[PDB]
């Protein structure tokens, strides 16, 4: 069996500590369940059908592209710092899907990842279930949670 | 000290293409060549544009960097199609996938280097001179 569990730790907690420089990005419980707000989702294909879903609050998105792009973002309602929060937010899951899927040349597959799409205002992303889940939350050093969930098909 | 992004032949900045389907990236990819005192040319959100773009600005582009995850085209579909049209241009593949035989098959198809994300300014930098060499 495709053993995805520790390359998906592995990537999202390295790529999240490698773009946002803020010291302390704790990886909480890994559960089985659950987490508005927004949420990117980048889609899993080839021999494995899945998908990583990133999921956040307002507040927490602005916080992150803020971050990311070194310059104050606090009106997500704005036209342009809505533009930039989602573009940052699913290159963010670009990166972290593709080195996910990168450190799998460690099985005799093939694993690709689709474009990004970007959530917000959303109904708290249904993105319903049948198919091992794994949610996994990373405290950023105020409450600001960041939970990044990993769903195969089986 | 002689900022890299000018051809010393002339004094006129190397023009460069990005294109990346994120404006975050483009963004970042700008400020680091700019800095550098490149030109950035033009710029593209996804493979079909960039084709286009490229066409259009052809003799003038002295190099490109290219995403592969797009939407419409991707980058390896982009970079055949590049190369297709001109022999000699010049592509750096810059993304999140990095499976080594990807690197390879980028290589074989005509791109020149590759760098793998999370991006620092320092790295591209490095990589984009080094097709650069005679
Ligand atoms: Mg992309």
């Amino acid at each position: 069996r495709i053993d995805y569990i520790e390359p998906f730790l592995d990537a999202a907690s390295s790529v999240l500590r490698d773009m946002l420089l803020v010291e302390n990005i704790e990886m909480g419980k890994p559960g089985l369940k659950s987490i508005k707000g927004v949420s990117v989702i980048v889609g899993l294909a080839g021999s494995v059908e899945g998908s990583i879903i990133i999921d956040m609050d307002i507040e927490t998105a602005l916080f992150v592209a803020s971050k990311l792009n070194f310059e104050e973002y606090d009106d997500f309602d704005d036209e342009e710092t809505k533009e930039m929060v989602a573009a940052t937010l699913t290159e963010v899951g670009n990166i972290i899907a593709g080195n996910f899927v990168t450190t799998l040349h460690a099985k005799g597959f093939v694993f690709d990842i689709t474009p990004p799409a970007f959530i917000y205002g959303e109904n708290m992303k249904i993105s319903n279930k049948g198919s091992e889940a794994l949610i996994v939350p990373f405290s950023l050093p105020d409450g600001k949670i960041i939970e990044v969930n990993i769903a195969i098909r089986e | 000290s002689k900022p890299r992004g000018i051809n010393y032949d002339t004094g006129i900045p190397f023009n460069v293409l990005i294109v990346d389907d994120s404006v975050f990236t483009v963004k970042q990819l700008t400020q680091i060549f700019t800095s550098e005192g490149f030109n950035i040319i033009d710029t593209a959100a996804d493979g079909e544009e960039a084709v286009i773009k490229y066409k259009n600005h052809y003799p003038n582009i002295d190099i490109v960097t290219l995403d592969i995850t797009m939407p419409k085209m991707d980058g390896i579909t982009c970079l055949s199609n590049i190369m297709e049209f001109d022999k000699n241009a010049r592509v750096i593949m810059i993304s999140a996938l990095g499976k080594e035989q990807l690197v390879k098959d980028c290589l074989i198809k005509g791109a020149k280097t590759f760098i793998v994300k999370p991006l620092d300014r320092a790295k591209v930098l490095q990589r984009v001179m080094s097709v650069f060499v005679k």
